[PDB]
């Protein structure tokens, strides 16, 4: 979650 | 977003666009597990011409960056099974501004579609933080949609502030974010879509729901937002997320  | 810039392509994947049927982009949502959105209960309500609350009705598209290209390499579409809007949604405060989605298959995870994280219960997003907001949605009051996804950069405001600027429309499970000075706002069409706030170790958590606010990018007007660590375990309740 909350990456790229 | 009044005030922001393109995204570039993947910046914000778990920004979601809902369309519902024959009328394009309704809505924002977050992806927040392989079968889970979360976005404004408002967005969820019939009207006399359309059944908005009908989870059939709806398309959502994931890892989407420009309107005119929904079958652009990487953008997964799909269908709804299930809207749970929060029981305690008010419709004329917009007060509990928050609706869960179930997709009707799974999201499949790349580096245009990942989720967002949730921040715990008792996270405090603090006065003054820069959080982003991003959508479709008009790009000026009174004004018309964009086609690639916009971001701006908006602060977190005391929530004293917040309920004198907008008095006897504030809840607790509101929040104003954007600027006293106007400028940077969400607007029409953002509704439901994520606030992404960058947290210790670069992690993006979901600080907020689109939810309302009067004009967009008006002095002493800051868009107003669903907290989320309120939510948190009504979230793990109906979801398992
Ligand atoms: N600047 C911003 N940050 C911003 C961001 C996003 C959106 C917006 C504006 O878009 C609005 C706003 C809206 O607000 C109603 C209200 C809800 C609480 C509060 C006050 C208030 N002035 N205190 C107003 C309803 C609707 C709407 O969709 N009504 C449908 C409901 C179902 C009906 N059958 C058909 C119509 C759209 C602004």
């Amino acid at each position: 979650c909350g990456l790229r | 977003v009044v005030g922001g810039t393109d995204a570039d392509e993947g910046e914000w994947p778990w920004q979601v666009s809902l369309h519902a049927l024959g009328q394009g982009h309704i809505c924002g949502a977050s992806l927040i597990s392989p079968n889970w959105l979360v976005s404004a209960a408002h967005c969820y309500i019939d009207d006399r011409g359309f059944r908005y609350s009908d989870p059939t009705q709806w398309t959502a598209f994931l890892g989407l960056h420009d309107q005119s290209q929904r079958s652009a390499p990487g953008v997964q579409e799909r269908r709804l099974k299930r809207i749970i809007s929060h029981p305690f949604f008010n419709d004329f405060t917009f007060d509990y501004d928050i609706a869960l989605l179930e997709l009707e298959k799974p999201a499949e995870y790349s580096s245009m579609v990942r989720p967002i994280c949730l921040p715990d219960a008792s996270h405090v997003f603090p006065a003054g933080k820069a959080i982003w907001v991003t959508g479709w949605g008009h790009t000026q009051y009174g004004g018309t949609g964009a086609l690639i996804l916009q971001k701006g950069e908006i602060r977190v405001i005391n929530q004293t502030t917040c309920e004198n600027l907008l008095p006897q429309q504030i809840t607790p499970r509101m929040m104003c974010v954007g600027f006293l000075s106007g400028g940077v706002d969400s607007c029409q069409g953002d509704s439901g879509g994520p606030l992404s706030s960058v947290e210790a170790d670069g992690r993006i958590f979901q600080a907020g729901v689109v939810s309302w606010g009067d004009g967009c990018a008006q002095r002493n007007k800051p868009g107003v937002y669903t907290r989320l660590p309120l939510f948190r375990d009504w979230i793990k309740e109906n979801t398992g997320v």
